[PDB]
RNA sequence: GUCUACGGCCAUACCACCCUGAACGCGCCCGAUCUCGUCUGAUCUCGGAAGCUAAGCAGGGUCGGGCCUGGUUAGUACUUGGAUGGGAGACCGCCUGGGAAUACCGGGUGCUGUAGGCUU
RNA sequence: AGUUUGACUGGGGCGGUACACCUGUCAAACGGUAACGCAGGUGUCCUAAGGCGAGCUCAGGGAGGACAGAAACCUCCCGUGGAGCAGAAGGGCAAAAGCUCGCUUGAUCUUGAUUUUCAGUACGAAUACAGACCGUGAAAGCGGGGCCUCACGAUCCUUCUGACCUUUUGGGUUUUAAGCAGGAGGUGUCAGAAAAGUUACCACAGGGAUAACUGGCUUGUGGCGGCCAAGCGUUCAUAGCGACGUCGCUUUUUGAUCCUUCGAUGUCGGCUCUUCCUAUCAUUGUGAAGCAGAAUUCACCAAGCGUUGGAUUGUUCACCCA
RNA sequence: CUCAACCUAUUCUCAAACUUUAAAUGGGUAAGAAGCCCGGCUCGCUGGCGUGGAGCCGGGCGUGGAAUGCGAGUGCCUAGUGGGCCACUUUUGGUAAGCAGAACUGGCGCUGCGGGAUGAACCGAACGCCGGGUUAAGGCGCCCGAUGCCGACGCUCAUCA
RNA sequence: CGACCUGGGUAUAGGGGCGAAAGACUAAUCGAACCAUCUAGUAGCUGGUUCCCUCCGAAGUUUCCCUCAGGAUAGCUGGC
RNA sequence: CGAGGGCGCACCACCGGCCCGUCUCGCCCGCCGCGCCGGGGAGGUGGAGCACGAGCGCACGUGUUAGGACCCGAAAGAUGG
């Protein structure tokens, strides 16, 4: 799919709709000291082996994505993140098409 | 097996309790001992008070 | 075995009679729905927005919430050996005005004044419909015809 | 062969008290004479109360007692109560009143006779009113038990808002998914 | 007796061809400065009033098609319930109630609401 | 060393997915309704193919017009949709829901109610509202994704976003961490374990809920008959045959099923021995012939009697010698 | 002149996944006192309007507004079960099956009894222990209760009836 | 007459030994001996489950489950 | 006996009200700390709440569960000899 870099939404920080910069989400690197890779880390150390289960059945081949809108207004940053349905492409403001056009031979 | 409505129990009896199980049988004789103790120790200190300090 | 989709089974049901499909007739917009009247649940097809679902099309409701656009009907539904009644959102397009209602509410005007002029002028009268009584006896006149002499014809093959 | 179904034949209630007390077996038999030799309607609803457990005879508080007789029309009239008559607490000021009642609360004995009231037995009202004229037959609440707050439709549907069985009450108690939008499901 | 504007039901109203149309009306019609749109004032928008009912439109006509409604088909097809009915079966008959659809043969060819005109 | 090595299944395995879904049908005119029933489809795609408004009319056909022809473009006429609407199918749709433009982001922020599956739990999807902030249009209005029916995912954990929010343990400041609310990272065995084989060296609990061998039902297949008679028989349907069709019988084939037996009915062949059947190879008595005789063929009554010795093969069968 | 295509009016035969038309059986609702009719009051919703709608407060109406039958309402705790099978009819796969799979009602399972010689399911009928009377379905040569009727009318000879 | 037969004494002990190799042998036990204990191991599987009368009286269906010889759930039952 | 009328227990349905969480809107009030302070309102919605208590103790029965767990039954695993 194909979605402008740009939209107009609202905004709850303002309460209105204001223009917003739209860049895909990436998860963040794992902190180490979170809670649960605390308790991970702990049960992992000594002997017993492997303590938790490893998924190793990947059936989905796609994943929702996910736009993390901006405020331009510089006084107010504010982020969202919206998820849009699952697809195998997607383009951030890429070329619009056009429909008049001869497609090129 | 869970049947209708309940009350989700969880018994601490997966221990093999029944080889440490504490009988009451000589509390009897034992608030009795006491009981002996106390009066002798009474008739020791004899004007002394007999509860103690 | 059977899919569960909310349409399966409704390609006659849902779909519109022989030539009277396109454009929905505005009389059916024009309809005053009050709370507590009796509603038919049909479901036409051309209008797929507050649809209702297939196991209340062909039955009768009591209007309980009216909006712009649709009406919440109490209409009972039948499941296994329970009938409880639900509780649903139709569009105005997919209902009508039950005229079993409409026909007791004049028989009720009717009675109520039947009543009031009964008093006034005096004597008793039947109010009550009775079923069908046995006929009565009554004459039958020949008129001076014999009345004609049937008689079961031969069979013989048609085609 | 007949066709009939004989499911509903016998039907359920009490005939007697399931107690053995001696004593309410005694103004069973008064009050078994008084329901058969009288029109009265009050004696038979007193006599069928008699075979009542005593979850079906909740005790009657005080102020629940004077809210009742404070009534228009009921001044001078009887208050009957097949059970325990409570001592309420909460209320500052007892008036006049006559009580009968199949038991009495200490305190709430000596409040009354205080009050200038009169404490009566069913022996008594018998012989006060044998046909139970004059009297305001009441009722403590009969669902106010702990086990109806836990009756009805199942916690974990929707629009119930029944008690579940819990040991402990906490956060960590029956409070995750289910319970909230953020765990799963909320209903 | 009609028409115009807005309609309700949405062919008894549609389709094809022919005839008639007084008065208002509705139109066709004339023009492109302005408003507004075009490759094109054809359409749309605007400004008009020389001409015309040719056309739209209205009414009527047609052993007209369609549509609507009856008869026939036919108490036929089918069918609720019944029998220790028939028949090797396939199926069929009867009792008890309900009961269609073509072909074929007739009749009909918009009713009407609100507001406003014309019709000696 | 420890453990695992899915399920369904006309036995299991192999094969398929009938394991989560959607359309038509089955389905017996409410709804519901099964088989490894039938015909198919799905794990996507789309800043437009979402939202408004406006203006148009589509498939196809006929008739015309330089190069131009069966199809290039232009014009008129007919055209109830016979086109198109992303995809499977069904429904729906014409100054539409289709095509082309213009402006846009309602595919946004929220709380509840309801429908569908249903236990009337959840997810998913959907309907009607209500409160904001917007888009479009002159406006009425319409829009919180796709005309409708599918296009999807719990707890735990992680990650991001939001509240000049709460907690961080004697107090205070600041990092950090924990929390509250909402998205995402996935479990397709799709209400969601983390999982390769082999055993004929095998074991246990069971199962006739379930296969292999008898019996039982069935008789497609095998085997044996019948009806019609186009033809064969130099000629001449029917001495002897019998195409195209069609009706049966049998249980000496092989399937189909899984009713009995899994705390056990000893599983092939041969040998030996008895009896039974007839759909008769021979013998007795007959009828028919394309019966001269001889021989042979068809048929009837008919199972009294007989139907053998051997080579190769475990064979049943088979084939040859006599 | 003929054979094609095409068109027109006809003509034979069809559809589980076609249809103009369209049953029988079937599904929902209504057949009143929570109703009807008079007034009045409240609203921040709606609005040209004393509007619209909803709610609330008084008052009057009983011929109790089809038939038939029946006494109803409501709560708590809860076992067993979650292998089914059979028959009429409808019905899918299969050549078919005492096969496999559905629908509806009844039954067997859980059920004895009379009849079908015999038999889980068929027909009659369901059951405390008995006497008398009468039947159902089925029978009445003999087994074996009952035709041991002067029963009625026909049909049929079978060397597999 | 030989990689010959055999007594006695020694050594190797259980996931170990020993094997001219058969998973052979290791006290009638070997694809992991024997003894005691953990241990009354677990079993959705098989078998059994003890007096009388009276009253009521089923289900093999729904949904979910590594679910298909089992449960949970609704339904059907009884009691109060 | 009694047409009518009245007070109405428990309980049921419904409409209001109150407490805590969370949203939306908005205007006031308090002071030894004038604050990034404290309190209050209206309208929705979440709660196992309030709304003149019903509990506690003891006994008995039934049901579920942990225990050898109604009784008997593995193939196995471990420790030490
Ligand atoms: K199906
Ligand atoms: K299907
Ligand atoms: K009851
Ligand atoms: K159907
Ligand atoms: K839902
Ligand atoms: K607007
Ligand atoms: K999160
Ligand atoms: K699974
Ligand atoms: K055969
Ligand atoms: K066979
Ligand atoms: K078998
Ligand atoms: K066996
Ligand atoms: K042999
Ligand atoms: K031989
Ligand atoms: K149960
Ligand atoms: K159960
Ligand atoms: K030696
Ligand atoms: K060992
Ligand atoms: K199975
Ligand atoms: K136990
Ligand atoms: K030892
Ligand atoms: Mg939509
Ligand atoms: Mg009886
Ligand atoms: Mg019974
Ligand atoms: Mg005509
Ligand atoms: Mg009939
Ligand atoms: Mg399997
Ligand atoms: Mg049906
Ligand atoms: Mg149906
Ligand atoms: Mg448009
Ligand atoms: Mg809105
Ligand atoms: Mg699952
Ligand atoms: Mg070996
Ligand atoms: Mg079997
Ligand atoms: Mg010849
Ligand atoms: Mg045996
Ligand atoms: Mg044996
Ligand atoms: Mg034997
Ligand atoms: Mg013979
Ligand atoms: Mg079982
Ligand atoms: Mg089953
Ligand atoms: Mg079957
Ligand atoms: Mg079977
Ligand atoms: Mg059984
Ligand atoms: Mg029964
Ligand atoms: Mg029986
Ligand atoms: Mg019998
Ligand atoms: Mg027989
Ligand atoms: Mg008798
Ligand atoms: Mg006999
Ligand atoms: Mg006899
Ligand atoms: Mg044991
Ligand atoms: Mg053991
Ligand atoms: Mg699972
Ligand atoms: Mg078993
Ligand atoms: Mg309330
Ligand atoms: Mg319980
Ligand atoms: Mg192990
Ligand atoms: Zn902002």
């Amino acid at each position: 799919v194909n979605v402008p870099k740009t939209r107009r939404t609202f905004c709850k920080k303002c309460g209105k709709h204001q223009p917003h910069k739209v860049t895909q989400y990436k998860k963040g690197k794992d902190s180490l000291y979170a809670q649960g890779k605390r308790r991970y880390d702990r049960k992992q150390s000594g002997y017993g082996g492997q303590t938790k289960p490893i998924f190793r059945k990947k059936a989905k081949t796609t994943k929702k994505i996910v736009l993390r809108l901006e405020c331009v207004e510089p006084n107010c940053r504010s982020k969202r993140m919206l998820a849009i349905k699952r697809c195998k492409h997607f383009e951030l403001g890429g070329d619009k098409k056009r429909k008049g056009q001869v497609i090129q031979f | 097996a869970p049947s209708r409505n309940g009350m989700v129990l969880k018994p601490h009896f997966h221990k093999d309790w029944q080889r440490r199980v504490a009988t009451w049988f000589n509390q009897p004789a034992r608030k009795i001992r006491r009981r002996k103790a106390r009066q002798a120790k009474a008739r020791r200190i004899a004007p002394r008070p007999a509860s103690g300090p | 075995t059977n899919t569960k989709g909310k349409r399966r089974g409704t390609r006659y049901m849902f779909s519109r009679p022989f030539r009277k499909h396109g454009v929905v007739p505005l009389a059916t917009y024009m309809r005053i729905y009050k709370k507590g009247d009796i509603v038919d649940i049909k479901g036409m097809g051309t209008v797929q927005k507050g649809m209702p679902h297939k196991c209340y099309h062909g039955k009768t409701g009591r209007v309980y919430n009216v909006t712009q656009h649709a009406v919440g009907i109490v209409v009972n539904k039948q499941v296994k050996g329970k009938i409880l009644a639900k509780r649903i959102n139709v569009r105005i397009e997919h209902i009508k005005h039950s005229k079993s209602r409409d026909s007791f509410l004049k028989r009720v005007k009717e009675n109520d004044q039947k009543k009031k002029e009964a008093k006034e002028k005096g004597t008793w009268v039947q109010l009550k419909r009775q079923p069908a009584p046995p006929r009565e006896a009554h004459f039958v006149r020949t008129n001076g015809k014999e009345p004609e002499l049937l008689e079961p014809i031969p069979y013989e093959f048609m085609a | 062969g007949v066709d009939i179904r004989h499911n509903k034949d016998r039907k359920v209630r009490r005939k007697e008290p399931k107690s053995q007390d001696i004593y309410l077996r005694l103004l069973v038999k008064l009050y078994r004479f008084l329901a058969r030799r009288t029109n009265s309607t009050f004696n038979q609803v007193v006599l069928k109360r008699l075979f009542m457990s005593r979850t079906n005879r909740p005790p009657l508080s005080l102020s629940r007692m004077i809210r009742k007789m404070k009534l228009p029309g009921r001044e001078n009239k009887t208050a009957v109560v097949v059970g325990t008559i409570t001592d309420d607490v909460r209320v500052q000021e007892v008036p006049k009143l006559k009580v009968c009642a199949l038991r009495v609360t200490s305190r709430a004995r000596s409040r009354i006779l205080r009050a200038g009231g009169k404490i009566l037995t069913f022996d008594q009202l018998a012989l006060d009113s044998p046909k139970g004229c004059g009297t305001v037959l009441l009722s403590g609440p009969r669902k106010g038990r702990e086990v109806y707050r836990h009756f009805g439709k199942a916690p974990g549907t929707p629009h119930s808002h029944t008690k579940p069985y819990v040991r402990s009450k906490g956060r960590k108690f029956e409070r995750a998914r289910g319970r909230r939008a953020s765990r799963g499901y909320k209903n």
